[PDB]
RNA sequence: UCGGAGAAAAUCCUCCGAAUGAUUAUAACCUAGACUUACAAGUCAAAGUAAAAAUAUCUUUGACCCAGAUA
RNA sequence: AACGAGCUUGGUGAUAGCUGGUUACCCAAAAAAUGAAUUUAAGUUCAAUUUUAAACUUGCUAAAAAAACAAAAUCAAAAA
């Protein structure tokens, strides 16, 4: 879970936790991601900057 | 607490009390013609300037002495409401503090000018001259 | 956010797909084509076309406009005038409401600077903050605040609500330390003494009606009551107030910080304060 | 920046009030600035073109444009001229309407 | 004037401008009237009154004075008791 | 350089003067709106206030810097 | 081996209001060479024009009487 407080109007974003120990260990956990980091506006001009 | 040669205790040895500045003056609500705020009723109408109105019942009010009350009522009859209260207002500032302050000074000035007799009539302004002359004509017209 | 769903459909973002924001770049024009070549925008041959026109302000030989006007001392002594950043009661209430200034403790220039309520530039001749009457009507906070200058209306608002205001003088060296204490501490010097006002400002800071820090405390009660009568409010007896100890707190005329005496050394690294023991130094700092 | 302290009675004497709870259910959300204020700004360009900007809009920025036009149309007597910058998330309106839009957005609870 | 100085690489103020004109923050410039101290014994009273006044500068003159001074002279100055406190701002200016 | 006059708003077009004094009831301060004008300079002026108990009457010019004289 | 003042290097990329030159395409708009000051008239600065962007509202042609003149322009109600 995110250690900082997510804004109430935004729901968290999530991803599959994986392990490199084995070839098939593609899902061992489920991780929350802060929406304000991993769900920002798709601003490709700022990426260009 | 650190203290230095310029600490207020050393600069002013007599007033070394911790609460000397923060006390409230003893009496002083009687002398200097203090106006009792509680008696007055204050309403702020935001007319841009925030107008302030101070109104009180002149005759009933006892803080003003009766001899002053009679003179004030005659002198400033135009400012007395039908209810008998004396209505004075100020609209010269955007801060109601000064508007209230201007209103209060009018009360103090009105009391003071009534207390002191205005013996001097001063010079007769053209407005007074016109008023006097037209009055004389009315008298002469009514020779009947 | 449907826009993020669009990214899912599109090809990978990479260094080959980058594009600037539209209209972020103008075109640079070189004098190569016929349009901007040839005479290249300089006109027919002459002094201007060869690049040697007279300097700015030259009017072709007649006495220029900026020279025919008489000299007058508009800006005489400008760099030596003192400037005071204006802080209005409206801004002060806004800072208090949003928690950027703590009304429980006394307010000095350090607290205003820490909360970003005011921006001080000592290098640009700032001598501190002046209380400004704007917002007085809607000020409803009980505060203990120290400022360099104050107005009659601003003082009235502070006192009416039950707070205390005093006017105190800080010299240019003291002001920089007060605004930015931590950078000073890292230098490793002992805290310096606070210089008294220049002779011009001595009358201001020794007057009770201005709440001067060098003024006689015995004359404060009369001055405080006078404002109450003038501005139509009842003076509140602050001694009864539970927070009287905080409200009454005032720094010594030679002290920059509330609990730190002149001459101490702040060892931030080890969380210690070092105090001198030499008698001659103590006489110097105690003075 | 410190979180604003809880106040017994709103609006606060300065005028500030926090976003209402429960959240508004509109298609668009207008987020507050890092200082906890409504992100509406008066702007001017060329020395004569007066504009007002609503900036931190999340969700359907076109729904906000529809509401803004209806809200401001009676005051103008004509439809306001507006620009929607979907990349930056801001809505720009011709003319100064910051105070009306600031009050308007407080009622919606943003 | 100097656009790029040898030591600092900066623009330089023309000090003769700073010695004759006052800039209000709104963008206006103030000046005196040429000759207001010259041969007053032969000037009419109305003429002398016109000379004594502080007068504004035109748009082109203001543009020139802006070029001849650096940004330091265009800043806000918070002088206590400033007599031009009210004239650093424009009110009810529609244009 | 500037002012007056003819041609009539052109001219190497034709004339007169000025770098004034005289005259005195001594002719303030402040302030709407205008003229003229590249800029600079130059004109007229209600209201208000103040001296007095009608304005000065005849009809022009030199900027900035820099030096003076004083209270 | 061209002295009213030698030659070489350097200052030096001297300076030149003067002469000469100033390298792809397409689209659009466009003055005028007028007034003023200048050791100024082979130049420059300002006005005036032109132009780009923006703001919001009347502009152009015309224009009765009617004045101002002396006994075709200035002004510009309504309209179109
Ligand atoms: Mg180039
Ligand atoms: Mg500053
Ligand atoms: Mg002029
Ligand atoms: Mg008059
Ligand atoms: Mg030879
Ligand atoms: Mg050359
Ligand atoms: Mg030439
Ligand atoms: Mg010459
Ligand atoms: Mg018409």
């Amino acid at each position: 879970k995110c250690e900082l407080r997510i804004p109430v109007h935004r729901r968290p974003v999530q991803a599959w936790v994986e392990s490199l120990r084995g070839f098939e260990q593609e899902r061992i956990g489920l991780a929350e991601l802060h929406p304000d980091v991993f769900a920002t506006a798709p601003r490709l001009d700022i990426v260009h900057q | 607490t650190f203290q230095s040669i310029y600490s207020l205790d050393k600069l002013y040895p007599e007033s070394k009390g911790a609460d000397t500045a923060w006390k409230v003056p003893e009496h002083a609500k009687q002398a200097s013609s203090y106006i009792p705020l509680d008696r007055l009723s204050i309403s702020y109408c935001r007319s841009v300037n925030s107008k302030a109105e101070v109104r009180f019942h002149l005759a009933s009010a006892d803080w003003i002495e009766e001899p002053v009350r009679q003179k004030i009522a005659l002198t400033h009859k135009n400012k007395i409401n039908k209810a008998g209260e004396l209505v004075l207002t100020s609209e010269s500032s955007r801060y109601q503090f000064r508007n209230l302050a201007e209103c209060l000074q009018k009360i103090r000035d009105m009391i003071a000018e009534a207390s002191q007799v205005p013996k001097e009539p001063s010079k007769e302004d053209a407005r007074l001259q016109r008023l006097r002359i037209e009055k004389m004509n009315r008298e002469r017209l009514r020779q009947k | 956010g449907t826009s993020l769903d669009l990214l899912r459909s599109l090809p990978r973002v990479s260094l080959a797909n980058l594009k600037p924001s539209p209209n972020s770049r103008k075109r640079e024009r070189r004098p190569r084509d016929r349009r901007r070549g040839r005479k290249c925008g300089r006109g027919h041959k002459g002094e201007r076309q060869r690049g040697t026109r007279p300097r700015l302000g030259f009017e072709g030989g007649q006495t220029p406009f900026y020279i025919r006007i008489p000299k007058y001392g508009f800006n005489e002594g400008h760099s030596f005038r003192h400037q005071y950043q204006p802080l209005s009661l409206r801004r002060l209430q806004y800072l208090i409401d949003l928690g950027r200034v703590d009304p429980t403790q006394p307010i000095d220039l350090t607290q205003l600077v820490n909360g970003r309520g005011v921006t001080i530039q000592p290098l640009k001749r700032d001598y501190g903050v002046q209380l400004v009457e704007e917002g007085a009507d809607t000020f409803q906070a009980k505060i203990n605040i120290e400022v360099q200058l104050a107005s009659e209306l601003a003082i009235a608002a502070i006192e009416k609500n039950g707070g205390v205001v005093t006017t105190a003088f800080y010299d240019p060296r003291s002001l920089e330390i007060l605004c930015k204490p931590i950078p000073f501490f890292l230098r490793g010097q002992p805290i310096p003494k606070r210089m008294l006002p220049p002779e011009s400002l001595v009358p201001y800071y020794t007057d009770a009606k201005n709440r001067g820090y060098l003024a006689d405390p015995a004359k404060f009660p009369e001055a405080r009551l006078e404002l109450a009568m003038k501005f139509g409010y009842v003076l509140p007896d602050i001694t009864k107030d539970e927070l009287f100890r905080m409200l009454s707190a005032r720094k010594d005329p030679r002290q920059i910080f509330f609990g730190l005496a002149p001459g101490w050394v702040v060892n931030m690294a080890d969380k210690k304060i070092l105090k001198p023991t030499d008698e001659n130094l103590l006489k110097y700092y105690s003075s | 920046i410190p979180e604003p302290p809880k106040h017994k009675h709103y609006p606060t004497p300065s005028g500030w009030q926090p976003p209402r709870d429960p959240l508004p259910s509109l298609p668009y959300f207008v987020r507050r600035s890092r200082m906890h204020n409504i992100p509406v700004y008066k702007e001017i360009t060329h020395g004569n073109r007066q504009m007002t900007l609503i900036r931190k809009v999340e969700g359907d920025i076109w729904a906000l444009q529809k509401d803004v036009e209806e809200f401001l149309s009676p005051l103008l007597g004509k439809t306001p001229i507006t620009q929607v910058n979907e990349v930056t998330g801001t809505l720009r309106i011709k003319g100064y309407f910051d105070e009306q839009l600031k009050a308007w957005l407080l009622e919606k609870g943003f | 004037l100097t656009y790029c100085s040898t030591r600092k690489g900066k623009r330089k103020t023309v000090k003769s401008v700073v010695h004759r004109f006052l800039r209000l923050h709104s963008g206006l410039w103030l000046r005196r009237k040429a000759g207001y101290k010259k041969k007053l014994w032969k000037k009419s009273t109305a003429r002398k009154k016109r000379l004594r006044e502080f007068v504004f500068c035109s748009k082109t003159q203001s543009k020139l004075l802006d070029k001849m001074t650096t940004s330091f002279w265009k800043r806000r100055n918070w002088y206590a008791g400033d007599p031009y406190q009210m004239y650093h701002d424009r009110t009810n200016l529609r244009v």
